[PDB]
């Protein structure tokens, strides 16, 4: 539904969408087109916003411009962030293991004033990352992105904290600006400036030149205030810079003269401390000062300083009403950190503007000690220009940066919702350590903005949010809302959006309205959200706003989740997690029961091909497909077939549409690694059977029926890749190379004359993948132990080829090996609604709880789970999926039934495997299933399955006899999970040790141990088991005679030496004689030993 | 020294008994 | 071809260095100031060599990141004790996915056919080369790599009977451990028994459990005398039955023995 | 089906030039075929659909006593550039075997193992009706519904 | 479980109605601001509580006992009433994420679904109870590795350290002439210190015996309302602890082992239910570091009667004593932290062992009061 | 070697510390950058700290394990197994002595507390300002 060439999905929709769910990766393109001067931002920004848009380049640029030696003879002032086209296209910069970038031009002038007058010219610093149509970028041929970072605005915080001694509240004003010391003032410490600990209030005011009739009229209301006026050695001005001067600095000769200088320049000068247009817009609009005033405003000079110092006289005085002279009226009340209206989102586009800033900063003083240097005006700042600080400043964001992450590509999804994140860690914001548990949970202002169900499960619960489906990024860098204004209870075609701040001043109105055409309201009162953001009812006098549409407040993977309201948010938040971890199976196909959202987030997400142009299909290739538009002129998409992605598993694309076919404009061609016929399909439909089934299932573990692992509708292609390269070691030369000498030859066959395997070669644990040659011993790359497969492509990079290579190394080889992951058993899998679990057993076809039709159900999910996990969302998801398969013509009725009274856009009638929409709020009902059940679908024999009720009484195929009651079977959407034995299992009796400590490793990579701990220790000893424990703590893990000892006395089949020396005691013994302390351990009686 | 291993267990002489012995 | 050093080589070195100049400077016959503040510097750098950051400012070398010194190798939560001295991995050992297992009697448990042969592999070797199976412990320790008929028969005459030590981490309770009898099963997940879950606390939603092999005959016996589940029924906590119907077994067994009236026969 | 042979492709995880959809997706597709082979031993099929058109279950050409019962289906389209040219190697087993890997067996590298299904029954219900009340000595009937692949 | 095996009570919309009624003149009183907002959301969260308890037992009613809800919460099995009431009826009151209870109940069962407002005030709890479950397995392993440390020493040396001395359990709720609830706890599984004594001297059970059921029920045939334990807190070992002073160990059945780590045994099983620990694992984490209580409540030093000076903001507690002399004075008591439920009124008399105000004592001051 | 009792600490005397050494550190060389030996009397040294590689001499005379205890008279490193090279401490003789730190930045300083003087005082004594 307005979308071009979809796979038409019937919809449970009682309310019709007024607004069309926005292009999702919105956040990513509209702030990075942003940053640079792009036209399609530079005509919305025409078309909402001010007559001159700045673009970030452009604005850090003028931060920047000029540049002068204090004296203002020498002039430097770049300009116009002008681009070329990008360098060249996504895939060969994926191949070539480059940067996908543009290279940046600047208009740059030399003014010279005593001197002769320099020309500009257009100065080269080099190639900048840019953002693909995907809302990635492509670092060293690698697809990384940048999430968004919730982090507390600039501005103006007002706080209340309640005394321990006196039981008196205390006010704290906390104010912040975007690059500048910290102003802070507090009620009796007054007021602290770059940590100036302890100042009177009034002191900095006397400074700015204010006068004692002037503090008595400006601070006049409430008291202490005027005994903080009073309470001051320097009540005098003067007095007041020299006392704020040595409380400034205590060291230096403090001047009158230099003390005002440095206060204007310290929190006066736009350069030396900067409040940005966010901290500007904030304090203005919160003070309620310089109500239609303009962007591009400097730091809090005194106005700002008079209103906030008012405003806290006021919060103390106790009337929210007030007006301050040259400023609008705004409400008196405590600033909260955790509302959003105060929470502004720093996005890629302003994360990548501070690494600019920070860049030209450090080419700031480079510059300043160049142009020092250098002759005047015979310099030419085109000659003579620093390019390394800027490159290092943006090549180090994406180089080891916390808030610059691997892009989740377990599935488009994953990239829709990691490109759509919210963090609250990294550099700027709070440490996942030093955050509280306050800042972790939700605030009703989260609500269509934040999503409150999705989060990680792990340390950073609460923290790492997703961006909600239709919330958007403002370019100040708030996150706006769009609702539907209604007037005197008539609602409104017109969509606003809202900031938060104004939704808190007005009352909003919730989506389950009573919504007839005209739209006026024939319910007397509706559920509405307060100013605080608690839930309240009133009548449609107070209401103003109105939510546009239901599920405002969820992700893309929260809202791919049907039945979410019947499902419980620990369940629906593990739901989501564990939805951006399902892998992409050889055949997906699309659920039968879900959302909408599954055919808009794949086309969106951009993982699919998507047709540009109108046109018609010219011809279809498996490699790429050529579309003849109406125009003249032909598209090309070259298709990525199997492509490794970032977390290990495949990207293979494949072509959906025939030969002879038309294509509009926005229509899917292409078939992504999680798409069939363009729709988000993760995992599969199955038919699920709900019942214990002789403890197979005990505990939330699942059973398999074979029939999916010999069908193969749950393999999925797992690609792992292998880098080695040829550095010059200082010894002699490395090289790739088949010839080793100390090997045999069976082994040497895979690989050719040049020493890397042939395309195709299936490999056995301990195979060689690349022939590797040091200085002649051999370290060859031989495929690590748990990993076999095909070998899809060898890349090489030789230092002779043009290619871009790391520092020192000359010729570096990549070797992809897929393996076809059959769901076997200890695989995880999982559905929609956070119902995890692990397969306890995959059954032989026949042994498995079968219909009366004769087909065995999939999966059987154990029932004790349900009303203890509190997600019944999953069978009412299956009971649908049974409607989904069996078609179902309603005889409706001659007066149409009950259940069909509210019954959804011609949804009477729907054919065999139909497939299903019921979003997550406006969906399908309670009772409206007991109705869909009640539907007749003669499985090709003329009788019905599953009775009204929803149940159907299975035959046992193991026992033979049939269940005594009849079982809860249906069709279940069920996703394959990342969490995979191929990652999990391990073992080791022995192998290759570290050298730094003497006890076996950890991972599978290495061939490690597994991780004996304290706590087993302690459990050891619970037991009293010495002798397992102290067998644990020596020879398996420490003791080189013991270890090498046991293996000996195992494999001779004698007794077990008794473990005498462990190296911790060694070691230990050794470290302590290092800090100089004697220790020797003494027997019961007689002379004391060395341990050998 | 906890459990198993105080000198009236670690130091425990089990010699087969001398009924056992010559019945072997 | 990068070099990775310790630290304590530079200290060291500082000290050595500053030692062996002292000694010149009390060779040549130096000016006492010159001396003294020599003496002043060796004894600042032995001092940091034994405690860096313990007076004033610590020694740097790369990025300004202050050097750990011998006493910082015995001190803080990640020098020793707390983590180096306390808990390691350990070999004879692995880790998998656990599954229900609910055709195991308690003592009995299930082990993942390959890793089992991985975990018991030198045991196997030992039986394959004291049997005529492998002709030389060499061949042998190749056909347990190849995996070969011929050990699957020996694997079951090797584990008869041999107890495998099961833990879960974080280890909550004594019964967090338990050794059970290794079953040889197919597929890839450790088959636990559906008793020991409420002692475990060990849900079947991704969570894995280790094994471990006890060597030494003391470690066996006790691995069957102390901690084998049939002896750990009842809690240390109470002495309430832990290792009892749960979950599904309760409903099992309810409806089994629930007597309603209004039945048939 | 036991093993597949496309000459073009040497692996699974590529594709053939001028074909709608890849080895994969045909190899996916090819587990739709209900091939009935009276030989015990294994048997060679060949396939060589040359220039425009969409390939089906028809156009291969087996040896005697080797039918394939539903040439309807869809295997894979091909454009006027392409040509499609496939061996398939069908076995006489039971049940289901996983596809055998061609590194530890002496087999070459062009040959692809599939995931072969030695099951020629497709669906086996079964209901038991009453027939004849309680009294008179009742008796079971069962009626078995069988449904093979041809 | 199927949509149609779960079933909405007939009852829950009737009461829930009814109490929306009262709820609509507590929020009218409230909008009026007749009524405090403390005193409106107190009356309106307990008014709807009582909705939901109702709802809970129309719930408990209406399911027949053949349903398999029931069968897997009523029978044991698992989950509880609380989650069928959700399940069945409404979810309830649930709280802000501060802790206070928000006014606006979720009048829907997750069988009938949640409306927008319901599911994201319900986020709010399920988020703040994952979080402080997610901090609860590492601050109860934290005190695990404290409650180990501490008892590193504490294992069964000896067979016997040859003592008279034990506690004293009561074994019994103040006859019947009446049986104590947590008897299994603390005198079931323990070796005795004395020969159980009756009235007459009809001596029942002798010293070294393992105080099993028959044993335990034995005594309370007897007619003793008290019973002599030999325990740890009264064992003069060398080092550790001596076997018989244990009582029989839980582990194995039988009398301890002359091996056996009690205190490590001890440490873990203490340990384990701090995850599961849901007033709670603060208490027990200042209580076994022994620090000063929240709420500083004051024990008696002296027996004597007690006296009320009502005070401006605080309370004035005075105990005049039996042996004569000075009486006991503190400054400033906590009104809101309550006095101590025979309940605390002007001219009683109350025990050295009595704690005065209702919380927690200080250890320091009960040793050093007391011993 | 297999039995222990209980274990006493004490202050390593420098008679000791030279008891524990089997020779002098003397050199601040590390290791040689073209061959990767240790050189002689320096850090990672083999004529004190014993070999470095399992029965090997440092120019390369005996790597036979039939000449146990021999000390080679070309060089004057001892042939033995390499775990030695865990088990070995050098020791470094200084011309003037210097304190340990432990007992003067610990609190209370133990050194003043031994000698009566103010933990500054003592400070300034030990650090050449007095
Ligand atoms: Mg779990
Ligand atoms: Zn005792
Ligand atoms: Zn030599």
């Amino acid at each position: 539904n307005s979308v071009p060439g979809a796979p038409n999905r019937v919809s449970f929709a009682k309310l019709r969408e007024p607004l069309e769910v926005p292009g999702l990766l919105d956040v990513q393109t509209d702030s990075f087109e942003w940053l640079v001067g792009s036209d399609r931002w530079r005509q919305a920004a025409i078309d909402r916003g001010e007559e001159n848009p700045v673009g970030g380049l452009e604005e850090v640029l003028a931060e920047l411009s000029p540049i002068e030696d204090f004296s203002g003879s020498m002039s430097l002032s770049f300009s116009d962030p002008r681009f070329d086209e990008v360098k060249a296209s996504v895939d060969e910069c994926k191949d070539k293991d480059m940067t996908y970038a543009a290279p940046l031009f600047v208009t740059a002038e030399f003014i010279n004033n005593n001197t002769g007058e320099i020309k500009s010219q257009t100065v080269f610093m080099g190639d900048f990352p840019m953002m693909t149509e995907k809302g990635t970028f492509i670092i060293n041929g690698t697809e990384r992105v940048v999430v968004s970072q919730l982090v507390r605005s600039p501005g103006v915080y007002f706080d209340e904290t309640i005394d321990k001694s006196t039981e008196k509240t205390l006010h704290s004003v906390k104010v912040i600006p975007g690059r500048g010391a910290w102003l802070e003032f507090d009620v009796d410490v007054g007021v602290r400036i770059d940590r100036k600990r302890r100042q009177p209030v009034t002191v900095l005011l006397k400074a700015l030149g204010w006068t004692n009739e002037q503090i008595v009229e400006r601070f006049g209301f409430s008291e202490i205030m005027m005994g903080t006026l009073e309470k001051d050695t320097t009540s005098g001005t003067d007095e007041a810079l020299l006392d704020i001067y040595r409380k400034l600095r205590p060291g230096e000769p403090p001047t009158k003269e230099s003390a005002q200088t440095l206060l204007e320049n310290l929190f006066f000068k736009e350069k030396r401390y900067d409040l940005a247009r966010v901290g500007r817009y904030k304090v203005n609009k919160k003070l309620g000062l310089n109500a239609g005033k303009p962007i591009t405003s400097s730091t809090l000079t005194e106005e700002d300083v008079v209103a906030t110092i008012e405003y806290l006289v006021r919060l103390h005085e106790g009337q929210t009403s007030m007006t301050v002279p040259g400023g609008v009226e705004v409400p008196v009340e405590v600033d909260d950190i955790d509302h959003f209206g105060n929470r502004r989102l720093r996005t890629v586009g302003e994360l990548i503007q501070n690494q600019i800033r920070v860049g030209l900063s450090r080419m700031e003083r480079v510059v300043r000690e160049r142009m020092t240097t250098q002759d005047v005006e015979a310099i030419t700042p085109q000659t003579l220009i620093n390019i390394r600080p800027v490159v290092a400043a943006i090549k180090e964001f994406f180089g080891t940066s916390q808030l610059s992450q691997f892009m989740d590509q377990n599935n488009p999804l994953s990239g829709l919702t990691h490109k759509r994140r919210l963090s609250a860690l990294g550099p700027g914001g709070l440490s996942r350590e030093r955050a509280g548990l306050e800042v972790r949970d939700v605030h009703p202002s989260h609500y269509g903005r934040m999503c409150p169900i999705e989060t990680p499960e792990g340390p950073n619960i609460g923290l790492i949010g997703s961006l909600s489906v239709y919330a958007r990024v403002n370019p100040f860098g708030f996150i706006e809302t769009p609702y539907r204004k209604v007037e005197n209870g008539v609602v409104t075609d017109q969509i606003d959006y809202l900031t938060a701040d104004e939704e808190d001043r007005h009352v909003v109105a919730q989506a389950n309205s009573p919504t007839d055409e005209n739209g006026r309201f024939t319910e007397d009162r509706v559920m509405v959200r307060k100013k605080g953001g608690e839930v309240e009812f009133v009548s449609a006098d107070q209401v103003d706003y109105m939510d546009v549409s239901p599920r405002q407040m969820v992700s893309v993977a929260t809202a791919m989740i049907p039945f979410l309201e019947h499902d419980d948010a620990n369940r629906a938040l593990m739901g989501a997690n564990m939805q951006r971890q399902a892998v992409p199976l050889v055949r997906s196909e699309a659920p039968l029961v879900g959302t909408g959202m599954e055919l808009r987030a794949a086309i969106d997400a951009g993982d699919v091909v998507v047709a540009d142009k109108t046109g018609v299909i010219e011809e279809v290739s498996a490699d790429y497909i050529t579309v003849m538009a109406d125009d003249g002129t032909r598209q090309s998409y070259r298709l990525r077939k199997f492509a490794r992605s970032n977390h290990g598993t495949c990207a293979n694309q494949r072509p959906i549409v025939d030969a002879g076919q038309r294509v509009e404009a926005g229509q899917v061609i292409a078939d992504g690694p999680c798409t069939q016929n363009g729709e988000m399909a993760l995992g599969k439909n199955l038919l699920v059977a709900i019942m214990p089934w002789e403890g197979h299932n005990y505990e939330d573990a699942i059973i398999l029926s074979n029939r999916l692992v010999e069908e193969d509708v749950l393999t999925s292609i797992h690609i792992e890749e292998h880098e080695i390269d040829a550095r010059d070691t200082k010894l002699g030369a490395e090289e790739i190379t088949r010839d080793i000498p100390n090997v045999s030859d069976e082994v040497l066959a895979d690989l050719d004359e040049r020493g890397i395997v042939r395309i195709g070669a299936e490999v056995r644990d301990g195979d060689i993948l690349v022939g590797k040659v040091t200085p002649v011993r051999d370290t060859s790359l031989k495929v690590p132990h748990g990993e076999s497969g095909k070998v899809i492509g060898i890349r090489v990079f030789s230092r002779e080829d043009d290619d871009e290579l790391p520092a020192g190394v000359n010729e570096l080889v990549r070797v992809y090996v897929a393996q076809k992951r059959k769901i076997s058993d200890g695989d995880k899998l999982a559905g929609r609604h956070g119902n995890k679990g692990v397969i306890g057993k995959i059954l032989p076809v026949e042994d498995m709880p079968f219909l009366p039709d004769g087909t065995p159900v999939d999966i059987i999910l154990n029932t004790h789970g349900v009303p203890r996990r509190m997600n019944i969302g999953q069978i009412l998801e299956t009971h649908l999926g049974w409607v989904a398969k069996a078609g179902w013509n309603i005889d409706v009725a001659a007066g149409v039934p009950d259940w069909a009274s509210k019954l959804p856009e011609e949804l009477y009638s729907a054919p065999a495997d139909s497939t299903v929409a019921t979003p997550v709020f406006d969906g399908a009902q309670e009772g409206e299933l007991a109705g869909l059940l009640g539907s007749t679908l003669p499985n090709r024999d003329g009788e019905v399955m599953v009775d009204a009720d929803g149940k159907s009484t299975l035959f046992d195929g193991r026992s033979g006899e049939p269940f005594p009651y009849p079982v809860t079977v249906g069709y279940m959407y069920i996703l394959k999970l990342h969490h995979l034995v191929d990652d999990k299992i391990h073992a080791r009796s022995t192998g290759p040790y570290s050298m730094i400590t003497q006890q076996p490793l950890g991972g599978k990579a290495q061939f490690g141990g597994q991780r004996f701990g304290e706590m087993e220790c302690w459990a050891m000893q619970a037991y009293g088991a010495a002798y397992t424990l102290q067998e644990l703590l020596t020879i398996k893990s420490d003791d080189t005679v013991g270890r090498v000892k046991v293996y000996e006395a195992i494999v001779k089949g004698e007794n077990i030496p008794e473990p005498g020396i462990p190296e911790s005691f060694k070691v230990l013994l050794k470290e302590l004689q290092s800090l100089c302390l004697n220790v020797e351990v003494l027997s019961s009686d007689g002379a004391a030993i060395e341990m050998r | 020294p906890a459990g198993t291993g105080i000198s009236r267990y670690r130091n425990i002489q089990v010699q087969p008994t001398e009924e056992a012995r010559a019945a072997a | 071809g990068r070099f990775a050093t310790s630290d304590l080589n530079d200290l060291y070195r500082r000290v050595i260095n500053r030692n062996n100049r002292l000694k010149r400077l009390i060779d040549l016959g130096a000016p006492e100031i010159i001396v003294n503040n020599e003496k002043r510097m060796l004894q600042e750098s032995v001092d940091a060599l034994f405690d860096n950051g313990r007076r004033g400012r610590p020694v740097t070398g790369p990025g300004n990141r202050p050097l750990k010194s011998l006493s910082d190798l015995l001190k803080g939560k990640q020098g020793r004790f707390r983590q180096n001295l306390l808990g390691k991995r350990v070999d004879y050992s692995g880790r998998s996915v656990i599954v229900v297992g609910p055709q195991l009697k308690l003592h009995q448990c299930g082990l993942p056919k390959l890793m089992a042969l991985e975990l018991f592999k030198p045991f196997v070797m030992k039986r394959l080369v004291d049997l005529n199976h492998a002709q030389n412990i060499k061949s042998a320790k190749r056909m347990v790599e190849r995996q070969r008929p011929q050990v699957w028969d020996v694997l079951e005459e090797v584990i008869a009977e041999h107890p495998v030590l099961l833990n879960r981490a974080p280890t909550l309770h004594r019964l967090g451990i338990q050794a059970f009898e290794p079953q040889l099963v197919e597929g890839k997940a450790i088959q636990l028994h559906p008793l020991v879950c409420e002692a475990f606390n060990a849900d079947f939603d991704g969570d894995q459990m280790a094994v471990h092999l006890p060597l030494s005959a003391e470690a066996q016996a006790e691995a069957r005398i102390l901690m084998l589940s049939s002896n750990n029924i009842l809690s240390p906590a109470s002495g309430k039955p832990l290792a009892m119907p749960r979950l599904d077994m309760v409903t099992g067994l309810y409806y089994l023995t629930t007597l309603v009236e209004g039945a048939t026969g | 089906v036991t093993s597949i042979r496309i000459d073009g492709v040497l692996h699974e995880f590529t594709t053939v030039p001028g074909v709608k959809e890849d080895v994969t997706d045909i190899i996916l597709n090819l587990k739709g075929l209900v091939v009935s082979s009276d030989d015990d031993e294994p048997v060679t099929m060949y396939l060589r659909k040359q220039g425009p058109g969409v390939v089906t279950a028809g156009d291969i050409v087996p040896p005697a006593g080797v039918t394939v019962h539903n040439p309807d289906m869809h295997i894979a389209t091909l454009n006027d550039k392409g040509k499609l040219e496939v061996e398939l190697v069908v076995e006489r087993g039971r049940g289901y075997v996983p596809a055998v890997q061609n590194k530890a067996s002496g087999a070459e590298i062009g040959r692809i193992p599939v995931d072969s299904i030695y099951s020629p029954v497709l669906k086996v219900t079964y209901k038991v009706e009453a027939t004849r009340v309680e009294q008179r000595t009742d008796f079971d009937k069962l009626i078995i519904d069988v449904e093979t692949k041809n | 479980v199927s949509m149609a095996d779960v079933l909405v009570p007939p009852q829950k919309q009737e009461i829930l109605e009814r109490h929306e009624a009262e709820a609509d003149a507590i929020e009218r009183k409230y909008q009026r601001g007749a009524l405090n907002h403390t005193e409106r959301n107190e009356s309106l969260v307990k008014i709807w509580q009582d909705a939901t308890e109702e709802v809970g037992k129309a719930l408990e009613e209406f399911y027949p006992a053949d349903n398999p809800i029931i069968t897997i919460v009523k029978s044991g099995a698992t989950g509880n009433l609380t989650q069928t009431r959700t399940l069945a009826g409404m979810k309830g009151l649930v709280t802000n994420p501060k802790g206070e209870f928000i006014p606006r109940p979720i009048k829907s069962s997750f069988r009938e679904g949640l409306t927008v407002l319901e599911y994201f005030i319900n986020t709010h709890g399920a988020r703040k109870g994952l979080a402080d479950t997610a901090l609860r397995t590492a601050d109860s392993g934290y005190l695990t590795r404290r409650l180990v440390d501490v008892s590193q020493d504490v294992i069964v040396r000896e067979h016997d350290c040859e003592t008279e001395r034990g506690i004293n359990v009561t074994l019994a709720e103040r006859g019947p002439d009446i049986r104590d609830a947590h008897v299994e706890t603390s005198a079931f599984a323990r070796t005795l210190a004395t020969d159980a004594v009756d009235a007459n001297g009809n001596v029942i059970i002798e010293r070294g015996h393992d105080l099993g059921d028959p044993a335990i029920d034995a005594l309370l045939a007897a007619g003793i309302t008290t019973v002599k334990v030999r325990s740890v807190l009264t064992c003069t070992s060398a080092t550790g602890v001596c076997a018989m002073c244990y009582g029989r160990s839980m582990a194995t059945g039988k009398l301890v082992d002359i091996g056996e780590a009690v205190g490590i045994v001890a440490a873990q099983s203490i340990g384990e239910p701090g995850t599961q620990l849901t007033g709670g694992l603060p208490r027990v984490q200042e209580l076994f570091e022994a620090r000063v209580p929240r709420n500083k409540a004051p024990i008696a030093d002296v027996a004597g009667r007690v006296r009320l000076e009502e005070s401006d903001k605080f309370f004035k507690i005075t105990i005049v004593p039996d042996d004569g002399g000075e009486e006991v004075v503190y400054d400033k008591l906590s009104k809101r932290q309550r006095l101590r439920v025979g309940v605390l009124s002007d001219g009683d008399h109350v025990e050295v062992g009595d704690q005065l105000m209702e919380g927690a004592a200080d250890p320091h001051e009960v040793l050093r009061v007391q011993g | 070697v297999n039995f222990f009792d209980e274990l006493r600490i004490g202050l390593a005397t420098a008679d000791d510390i030279r008891n524990w050494s089997y020779g002098e550190v003397k050199k601040p060389e590390t290791i040689n950058y073209r061959t990767l030996k240790p050189e002689k009397d320096g850090l990672f040294c083999e004529k004190i700290f014993g070999p470095t590689r399992d029965w090997e001499c440092y120019c390369g005379k005996y790597k036979r394990v039939r000449f146990k205890g021999i000390i080679c008279e070309r060089c004057g490193v001892e042939v033995t197994r390499a775990k030695v090279r865990r088990e070995r401490m050098g020791h470094i003789e200084l011309a003037a002595p210097v304190t340990h730190i432990w007992y003067f930045k610990g609190v209370p300083s133990r050194l003043g507390y031994l000698l009566d003087l103010a933990p500054k005082d003592l400070e300034k004594i030990i650090y050449f300002a007095a």
